[PDB]
């Protein structure tokens, strides 16, 4: 019983808060506006069954934009290898990673 | 360097609270055809010192308490809230210049009823608990018109920033467009701090303040000095929000002297109200809120919503 | 209707003032000539960057410089 | 950060004054003083719940100084007057069914 | 994902299992229910500020308002229960076994 | 250490929930929920939700927990092994979670969670002369018309409901 | 007579004058003889951190004008 | 089917209305003993 | 010695603060209440000595027993005196509180409030005038001034 009254009458009751790519106040984009727009324009009209298999790549990019799990995993790997090399004495941090380089602008 | 600034806020708060007791007793003296203290110091200047040393070595009262932890935490919370209400006040430059200073003060004044409620819990009396619930109901009642009058005033400001409220009142005092809000505000702030003619726990119209019964109270001096920090603070806040002074950014002490004189006159107006009127009955100030102040507050809230639209005078956001 | 209005202004002046102020707040922005300028000031406040258009060849209403004559103007706001 | 320092300073001064107010009158060792449900009101609960619901309506009303900056002023003005009108209708219904009685 | 999301979810499950295990009082049940609401408020706010999704900034206020009206309704039920039985003990609410 | 401040406040948040969920009394349960609301407000304030954290202090702790303590005073007398045992059980489970996620920088209770501080997931831009969260809450009136209608109607109905069911007639 | 209340009100007024004058002198002391930079919004903070980066001494109040370019 | 455990149960009331299964008495005097000070009043308050 | 000088100055400090900030709990028993109210009247004005008017019954320094003490209010007087935090003081005012007075041989009068509570100052009169009561309060302050609490603590 999804009585779609909003499309039958042509009223916008709650479509506006539904997604991040909708019309925002003062044209503020979200942090994953482009990824969500790509996944929505992929999955539009094709149905959920075809969207589970044919829009997997855009949805994985968008989920990894939202949660940043692969990004934080990669940063964990880089930082753990860095601290391991400081522990072994095979590495020293450069002066642009120590705070003694008078930042750009 | 910032800790020096925090101390030069919070220690003159305690000194001004100490001497507001002297100012009150002297002004209530001369308004009652008599004198206040003039024996203890020269012109009474040692009366707050003598009275604070007298109170701080006085024995805990008679009884034990129902809850020791809340008996400790209620003066801590009262004093902590009464000191944190000063830190966004633009005097002309606030200590903590935050974007939502008005809303911060409204929230931290909404939290002030927990000291009353927990001190009612901690006392062993079932009658002191009823009196604490009456005082809590009074305070939360007038918090409604505090919030809505405050919102209606800030519709002519543009933001919740207190520092913007000096820029808002450069051409006119904000009491000139909003004197009904200002008079209901002043009486509602009077009824917040349990100040006469609304002090029902400190006086009669009370089930428990009744000549030789129970109920351990806390140290009286800390609740009293939190109350007078609240009184001086709400008078400074009313001064900043309706009687805004001239600010010169090269000579800020002109603003400081000006709002200081206005805040002193407004705290003396508290002293002059309490030496003038009998107390309300409890349901009479319930009536004064719910059937008198709040309908006018909602009506003027609609007027101060619709008025910057009909005059094309919507204030800037920033 | 004027006997009842005097009766309720004699008995309950707070509520009469309340309904009068609320009635003005309801009906008065539809009658004000300045309600239009509220909209005109709120939409002409530049919160964002005015992202320019690629000059294709036929856009005579869009200027090429801020000091060009064509484009939206705020002389009405300077004057009022 | 400066706010957290200020909050900790206010809490520390309050706790220090509480420690003085409880322990300094325990220096002067005094005498040992050995000599030797609650009734419910519905009106207290109704004024507390009326406060709570009007405070929720205030929570709806608080972004109005930010809402006045919108470009949809007809809708904003309509919903603003409508929320304050529903707060007044809540107050009128609280009046007429004897809700504001004996704590009026 | 983010580390704080684990803590807010675990706080929700703590107040869940507290709400799902009564000791004596009904007020303790309503406190666990509003702690569940508090954790929902915090977790929704951290998602919405985390994503810079502007329009859903009004969502936690609507959550707060509806569930605090729900809290008022539950406190009114508790008041009627305590006026009937004298206490807010849940073992007095046992007449519906027969 | 100071980069982990939202994590420290979230651990204080879980410790406070284990505190009042042990339920020693509704009085101390209300106090624990007040302390928990304060530190969760600090969590909200440290992502940039200044208005929403003041909505915690002003609405949640400002009205609703006041009404809970008000009703606890009025419908309960003025103030164990099971309470303290379940408290130390929850505290030991949460500190074992802290120890695991700080020794491995990775954990899986139900989902996978990073062990670094949550400063990593923030944006590297600005919002100009506005707050995004403030303008989204200002959008309650311009964009959120139906939401205001149903919320104001539910509050009006809630006033009607409480006046009906507490009447006793 | 009535002017006997004025020493107490004068002491209370000095105690209210001290916090504001004190914080004004401290904000002028810690910011190079100027007002404290009010960064209520993220653009004001971006300009302020840009000042902190372009001053070279990790202080935003060190203003650099036309003499810093060629 | 009455068992060992479910044997103490009674049928519910026919109108489903159960029996309900008093007010405050205050001992009261004047606050500050200056004008009267020597008065004892045994109240029977009703809220 | 140095410690004797330090405890002498500290006794001077606490005696100054206690005598110069007396808070009275007046029992308005009988006619002497009227004359205590005249000791608070704008002519004599106890409040300019630090002796506040209408202090709380609970945080008071001196119990002024001002009137006639009967057998029906002897336990109430003693219960109020038991509730007072130390240093608590008692000023008896008038002849019925002093020794029974005009009702000394009555079946229902406690013959002086000194049969019930320990009394520091006796203010005699029927009624003793507001000036005489203020004399008794100032003599109480003189009695507080010559206390040797820390000197006796140091010498024990
Ligand atoms: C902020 C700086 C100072 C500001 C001024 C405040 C200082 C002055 C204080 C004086 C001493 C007060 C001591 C405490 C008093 C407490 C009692 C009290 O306040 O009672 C309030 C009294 C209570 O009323 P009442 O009790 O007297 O009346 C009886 C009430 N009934 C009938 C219900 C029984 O009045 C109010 O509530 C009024 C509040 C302010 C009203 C402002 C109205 C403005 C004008 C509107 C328009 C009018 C014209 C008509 C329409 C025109 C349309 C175009
Ligand atoms: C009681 C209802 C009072 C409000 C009536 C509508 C007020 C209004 O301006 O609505 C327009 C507003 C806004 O219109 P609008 O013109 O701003 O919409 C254009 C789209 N945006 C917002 C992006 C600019 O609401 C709607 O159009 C939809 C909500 C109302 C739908 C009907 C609700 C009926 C409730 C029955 C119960
Ligand atoms: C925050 C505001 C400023 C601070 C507050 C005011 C400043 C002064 C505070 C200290 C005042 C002196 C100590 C407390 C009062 C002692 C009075 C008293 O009765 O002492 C007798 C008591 C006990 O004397 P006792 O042994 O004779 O006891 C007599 C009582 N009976 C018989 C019932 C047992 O003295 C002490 O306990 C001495 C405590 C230390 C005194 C001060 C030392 C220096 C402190 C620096
Ligand atoms: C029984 C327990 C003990 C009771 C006594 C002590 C507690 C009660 C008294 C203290 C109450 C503390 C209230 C603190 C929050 C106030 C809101 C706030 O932080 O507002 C200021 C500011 C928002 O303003 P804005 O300008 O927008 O932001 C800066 C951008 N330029 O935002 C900021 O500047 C944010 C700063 C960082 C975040 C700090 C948050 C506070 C710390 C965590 C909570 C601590 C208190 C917990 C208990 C509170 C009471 C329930
Ligand atoms: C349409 C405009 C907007 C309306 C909605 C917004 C209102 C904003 C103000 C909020 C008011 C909330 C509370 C309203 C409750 C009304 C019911 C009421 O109070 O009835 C009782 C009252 C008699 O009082 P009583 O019962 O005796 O109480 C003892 C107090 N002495 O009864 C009365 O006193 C009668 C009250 C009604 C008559 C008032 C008439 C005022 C007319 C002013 C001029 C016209 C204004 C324009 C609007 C049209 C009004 C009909
Ligand atoms: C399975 C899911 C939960 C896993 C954790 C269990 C923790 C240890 C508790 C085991 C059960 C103890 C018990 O008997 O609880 C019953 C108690 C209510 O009983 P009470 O009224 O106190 O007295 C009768 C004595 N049974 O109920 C309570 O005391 C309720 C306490 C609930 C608070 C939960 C705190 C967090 C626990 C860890 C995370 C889950
Ligand atoms: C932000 C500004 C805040 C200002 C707050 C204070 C406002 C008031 C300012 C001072 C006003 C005058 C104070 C006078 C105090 C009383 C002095 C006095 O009369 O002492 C007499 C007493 C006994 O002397 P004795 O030697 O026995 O006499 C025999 C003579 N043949 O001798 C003694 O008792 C010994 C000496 C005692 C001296 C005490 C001095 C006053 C101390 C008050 C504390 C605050 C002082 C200011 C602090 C901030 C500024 C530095
Ligand atoms: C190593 C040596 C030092 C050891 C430690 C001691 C440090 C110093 C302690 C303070 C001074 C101790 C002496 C206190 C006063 C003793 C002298 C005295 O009794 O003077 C009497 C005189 C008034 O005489 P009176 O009898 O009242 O006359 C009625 C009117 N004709 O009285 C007066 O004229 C006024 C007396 C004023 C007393 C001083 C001011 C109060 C104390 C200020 C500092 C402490 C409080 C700090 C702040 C507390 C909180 C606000
Ligand atoms: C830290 C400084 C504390 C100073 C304490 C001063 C207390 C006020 C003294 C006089 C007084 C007034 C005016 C007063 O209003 C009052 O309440 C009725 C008292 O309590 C009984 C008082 O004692
Ligand atoms: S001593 Fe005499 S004048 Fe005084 S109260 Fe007693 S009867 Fe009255």
């Amino acid at each position: 019983p999804f009585f779609d009254v909003q499309k039958k009458l042509g009223v916008d009751l709650d479509h506006w808060m539904t997604i991040q790519s909708a019309e925002q106040p003062h044209r503020i984009p979200a942090r994953c506006h482009a990824f969500e727009k790509e996944w929505i324009e992929c999955a539009h009209g094709i149905g959920s069954i075809r969207a589970e298999k044919e829009c997997k790549i855009e949805f994985e990019d968008f989920r990894e934009c939202l949660l940043r799990q692969k990004t934080m995993k990669r940063l964990n790997a880089i930082k753990r290898q860095r601290d391991k090399l400081i522990k072994e004495g095979k590495y020293t941090p450069p002066p642009h990673h120590s705070g003694q380089e008078d930042l750009r602008p | 360097m910032f800790m020096i600034n925090v101390l030069t806020l919070i220690i003159p708060i305690l000194l001004a609270v100490a001497f507001l007791t002297l100012v009150e007793r002297k002004v209530l003296g001369y308004m009652q055809f008599r004198k206040g203290p003039n024996v203890v110091g020269p012109y009474g200047l040692l009366q707050p010192i003598a009275d604070a040393i007298k109170l701080f070595i006085k024995e805990p009262l008679r009884p034990a308490t129902s809850s020791i932890s809340m008996f400790i935490l209620a003066p801590i919370l009262a004093l902590t809230l009464a000191l944190t209400m000063w830190i966004p006040l633009p005097m002309p430059y606030p200590l903590i210049n935050m974007n939502l200073g008005v809303l911060f003060m409204l929230a931290m004044s909404s939290l002030a009823v927990y000291s009353i409620l927990w001190s009612g819990w901690a006392s062993n009396s079932k009658y002191a608990l009823i009196g604490a619930l009456r005082a809590v109901a009074q305070t939360i009642s007038y918090e409604v018109t505090l919030a809505i009058i405050l919102l209606s005033v800030l519709l002519m400001n543009g933001s919740f920033t207190l520092s913007t409220l000096i820029i808002t009142q450069e051409q006119v005092w904000l009491i000139f467009p909003a004197w009904p809000l200002a008079m209901m505000w002043f009486i509602s702030t009077l009824a917040e701090t349990n100040r006469a003619p609304f002090d029902l726990t400190e006086g009669e119209s009370e089930l428990v303040s009744g000549f030789n019964v129970e109920y351990a109270a806390g140290p009286f001096a800390l609740f009293f000095m939190a109350e007078y920090a609240n009184i001086i603070m709400m008078n400074i806040f009313t001064t900043t929000l309706f009687l805004g002074a001239f600010h010169n950014p090269y000579m800020p002490e002109l603003y400081t002297i000006n709002f200081t004189i206005k805040s002193l006159l407004l705290s003396i107006t508290f002293l002059w109200i309490r030496a003038s009127y009998p107390r309300f009955r409890y349901d009479q100030l319930m009536h004064l809120l719910w059937k008198n102040f709040l309908p006018l507050t909602l009506a003027l809230c609609m007027w101060h919503v619709s008025l910057p639209i009909l005059l094309s005078s919507i204030p800037p956001q920033t | 209707v004027a006997a009842f209005l005097k009766n309720v202004w004699a008995k309950e002046p707070v509520l009469v003032a309340s309904f009068a102020i609320a009635g003005l707040a309801v009906i008065l922005p539809t009658l004000s000539p300045y309600t239009k300028y509220s909209l005109m000031i709120n939409r002409a406040t530049p919160y964002n960057y005015p992202v320019p258009l690629r000059d294709d060849g036929n856009m005579p209403d869009v200027p090429s410089h801020p000091q060009d004559p064509q484009g939206p103007s705020l002389e009405w706001l300077k004057r009022l | 950060m400066n706010l957290m320092i200020t909050l900790l300073t206010n809490f520390t001064l309050a706790t220090l004054l509480v420690t003085i107010a409880f322990w300094l009158p325990q220096l002067n060792v005094y005498s040992e003083k050995t000599s030797p449900r609650l009734p419910f009101s519905m009106k207290f609960f109704l004024v507390a719940i009326t406060f709570l619901l009007f405070d929720l309506e205030i929570a709806l009303l608080l972004p109005l100084p930010w809402a006045s900056q919108t470009t949809n002023l007809n809708t904003m003005l309509t919903m603003a007057l409508l929320l304050i009108f529903l707060l007044a209708v809540s107050l009128a219904y609280e009046w007429t069914q004897k809700g504001l009685e004996w704590t009026e | 994902m983010s580390l704080v999301y684990m803590n807010i979810m675990m706080a929700f499950t703590v107040s869940l299992t507290g709400l799902l295990m009564y000791r004596s009082h009904l007020m303790s049940s309503l406190l666990c229910l509003e702690g569940m609401m508090l954790s929902l408020f915090i977790l929704a706010t951290l998602m919405i500020l985390n994503s810079h999704f502007t329009l859903a900034s009004m969502m936690p206020i609507i959550l707060l308002v509806f569930a605090a009206c729900e809290a008022a309704l539950g406190l009114s039920l508790l008041v009627m229960v305590s006026n009937t039985y004298g206490t807010d003990y849940v073992q007095n609410l046992n007449l519906l076994q027969c | 250490m100071m980069t982990y401040i939202v994590f420290i406040l979230s651990i204080i948040f879980v410790m406070g929930f284990v505190g009042f969920s042990s339920k020693p009394s509704p009085i101390y349960g209300g106090l624990g929920l007040i302390v928990s609301g304060g530190v969760g407000c600090g969590i909200v304030l440290n992502f940039g939700g200044s208005f929403l954290g003041l909505m915690v202090f002003l609405i949640y702790l400002g009205g609703m927990m006041v009404v809970f303590g008000y009703t606890t005073a009025m419908a309960t007398e003025q103030y164990n092994k099971v309470v303290l045992g379940t408290f130390i059980t929850g505290l030991l489970m949460e500190f074992l979670m802290v120890y695991y996620v700080l020794k491995d920088k990775e954990v899986e209770i139900v989902f996978k969670f990073n062990g670094m501080g949550d400063w990593v997931i923030y944006d590297t831009g600005d919002s100009g002369f506005f707050s995004e969260e403030a303008m989204g809450i200002a959008a309650l009136y311009s964009y959120g018309t139906w939401l205001v209608i149903v919320t104001g109607w539910s509050l009006l109905i809630g006033v009607v409901v409480i006046m009906e069911i507490t009447r006793g007639n | 007579m009535w002017f006997e209340v004025l020493p107490g009100i004068a002491v209370m007024g000095v105690c209210l004058f001290i916090p504001g004058m004190a914080t004004a002198r401290i904000h002028r002391f810690s910011n190079g003889g100027r007002e404290k930079r009010v960064a209520h919004y993220s653009y004001q903070w971006y300009l302020m951190e840009r000042d902190r980066r372009v001053s070279g001494v990790n202080r935003y109040y060190v203003s650099k004008g036309l003499e810093n370019i060629d | 089917y009455p068992t060992k455990e479910t044997a103490h149960w009674k049928p519910p009331p026919w109108n489903d209305v159960d029996p309900p299964k008093s007010n405050l008495t205050l001992n009261f005097g004047p606050q500050h003993p200056a004008a009267h000070g020597v008065l004892r009043l045994v109240m029977e308050l009703s809220g | 010695s140095r410690g004797e000088y330090v405890v002498a100055k500290l006794d001077d400090l606490i005696n100054w603060a206690r005598r110069s900030s007396l808070w009275p709990m007046t029992f308005g028993l009988a006619c002497c209440a009227v004359e205590m109210m005249h000791m608070a009247a704008p002519r004599y004005d106890m409040d300019r000595f630090g002796v506040v008017f209408r202090a709380s019954p609970r945080q008071s320094d001196v119990m002024i027993v001002a009137g006639t003490l009967t057998n029906k209010m002897a336990p109430a007087l003693r219960k109020v005196y038991d509730q007072m935090p130390e240093p608590r003081y008692v000023v008896s005012m008038g002849s019925c509180a002093n020794g029974g007075g005009y009702y000394h041989y009555s079946y229902s009068v406690v013959r002086g409030c000194d049969r019930i509570v320990p009394v520091d100052i006796y203010v005699p009169g029927c009624p003793p005038t507001a000036e005489a009561l203020l004399y008794g309060i100032l003599q109480l302050q003189k009695k507080i001034k010559r206390e040797k609490r820390l000197r006796i603590w140091y010498r024990r």
